[PDB]
């Protein structure tokens, strides 16, 4: 919930 | 040029994320305290689901949001649909929160067969318009967080990956900047000065991020709808009953880790809501210096603490462990740093459990009376400061489980299904919560029963808490221990 910014970043950095 | 013009519209986008997560995080904070406060005063475990089934609400409509939004419907109109609902919701709470507003619209306890003696007959009465904010604001914070990401995603895109890698950047830090701001201003407001206002300023903010949302909506960069594939698979698994082959390697690769993951976010959002409520059943310290009626250490403060600890941990974590974790006799992968968060999450839930029993223990000797917000709160001489090691532990486990379950969700998934395992994700938190919320149910009825004591309003120190607790530590050790089960066999 918290990190929900680490998540959609995951993402991109991707 | 461009710059500015790109700059300009990431920089509306990034507005309207830190408003949305501001009144989020502010609503949700102290939701349980103003459920027990305010003359509908529900009955602690009843509060404590009414805010579980609010988060499953959100997380489960975030998939069907999405859904929806790459639909029919258009992905600029769902989030200004999804801010309008939000800004209904946002302004349907304060006037619960304002007494002539609160009399008015709930209606009086006359009318509604509400004349029994107790407190229960003012719940009964103001409990739809409540649940119907609920479900509204749940609603649009799902739409609103499920299209806000790929929105700004697109917006960026065009130009250049290295600009999508900056743009992500300033959003991870204005979602956290927005969280911790939200959390220590408006739990403060709410906590020590004044419901009314504490919810009427999520309610402005609310209004800000939909008006800059609808004046950058002129100079923003729409996007048709694509087909939202959601549909495929529902297609492919009713029929069941080159998209197929992936669709079923997503499916089975995702589907159990998830599941796994269901009970841990079950007990996510259970620290979350049944901390909030033993903090307050806790012994909270005073800052009468300048106080009377001293201003309490809130909960959200202590969430605050939990989340500013992520925040300086998660690049020192990767910049340590890392290269170290490389060359150790403690080789990591995903399923064993998921493990390894599990662990954590089932000690942080044992020290709940033995800090609860304590407690209880404590209580049954003495009782004090500290009047966090508006109403009394019977607690024990035991400071709050002991839930801070389990806060931590959850936290450093939220970090290893959560990071550790993305990056095989998406190492294990095609391109293009990332939006869709996202939207599990979600789905499967929200069952977790469900599910949490369902738990709290079946211990709280009266068919076996673990804690009734026929008042749970503010008698929950003669309740047992701590067997739900330990309930809950031992199906998050069961499940963890499946999981290990399963990693040798694969």
């Amino acid at each position: 919930m918290l990190s929900e910014g680490y998540l959609s970043g995951l993402e991109y950095w991707n | 040029g461009a710059f500015a013009g790109r700059r300009a519209a990431c920089g509306a986008v990034l507005l309207t994320e830190l408003l949305e997560r501001a009144a989020f995080y502010g609503i949700t904070s102290n939701l349980v305290l103003f459920l027990n406060g305010a003359p509908f005063c529900w009955e602690g475990a009843q509060a404590s689901e009414a805010l579980l089934l609010f988060m499953g609400l959100t997380y489960l409509g975030s998939p069907f949001g999405g859904w929806l939004a790459d639909a029919r419907l258009g992905r600029a109109r769902a989030i200004l649909l999804s801010l309008a609902l939000y800004l209904l919701g946002m302004l349907a709470f304060p006037l619960l929160a304002a007494p002539a507003t609160r009399a008015a619209l709930c209606g009086s306890a006359r009318l509604l067969n509400c004349t029994a003696p107790g407190p229960d007959a003012a719940a009964r009465c103001c409990s739809p318009a409540t649940f119907a904010g609920l479900v509204l604001v749940g609603l649009g914070v799902a739409t609103v967080k499920a299209n806000i990401t790929p929105f700004g995603a697109d917006q960026v895109k065009d130009r250049g990956p290295e600009a999508t890698r900056r743009f992500f950047n300033w959003f991870y830090w204005s979602i956290n900047l927005g969280a911790i701001l939200s959390l220590g201003g408006i739990a403060y407001i709410q906590q020590n000065v004044s419901f009314v206002t504490g919810y009427a300023i999520p309610t402005v903010c609310v209004g800000l991020a939909f008006v800059v949302f609808l004046c950058g909506q002129s100079v923003f960069i729409t996007k048709p709808p694509d087909g939202s594939a959601f549909t495929d698979m529902f297609k492919i698994l009713t029929y069941s009953c080159e998209e197929k082959v992936e669709d079923v390697k997503a499916l089975v690769k995702i589907v159990p880790v998830f599941l796994a993951l269901i009970p841990y976010w079950t007990v996510y959002f259970q620290m979350q809501t049944t901390y909030v409520l033993q903090s307050l059943h806790l012994r909270i310290p005073e800052i009468s210096n300048i106080t009377t009626t001293p201003h309490t250490l809130p909960a959200a403060w202590l969430t605050m603490f939990d989340a500013v600890l992520i925040l300086l941990l998660i690049p020192l974590k990767d910049k340590l462990v890392d290269p170290i974790l490389r060359r150790h006799g403690l080789l990591p992968s995903s399923l064993k740093r998921i493990a390894v968060g599990m662990f954590f999450v089932m000690c942080s839930a044992f020290a709940a459990g033995i800090l609860e029993s304590k407690r209880l223990n404590l209580v049954k000797e003495k009782t004090i009376n500290q009047t966090i917000g508006n109403v009394v709160y019977h607690a024990a001489d035991l400071s709050l400061w002991w839930q801070v090691p389990q806060y931590l532990l959850i936290g450093i486990s939220e970090i290893f489980a959560s990071i550790a379950g993305l990056e095989f969700a998406y190492s294990a998934a095609p391109k293009s299904m990332q939006s869709a395992i996202m939207g599990l994700f979600f789905f499967f938190s929200g069952v977790g919560s469900f599910v949490g919320s369902g738990l709290l149910a079946l211990v709280s009825i009266k068919a076996i029963g673990w804690m009734s004591s026929h008042t749970d309003f503010g008698n929950i120190n003669g309740c047992y808490l701590n067997y739900y607790f330990f309930l809950l530590a031992a199906i998050q050790g069961a499940t963890l221990l499946l999981f290990l089960i399963i990693s040798v066999k694969y």
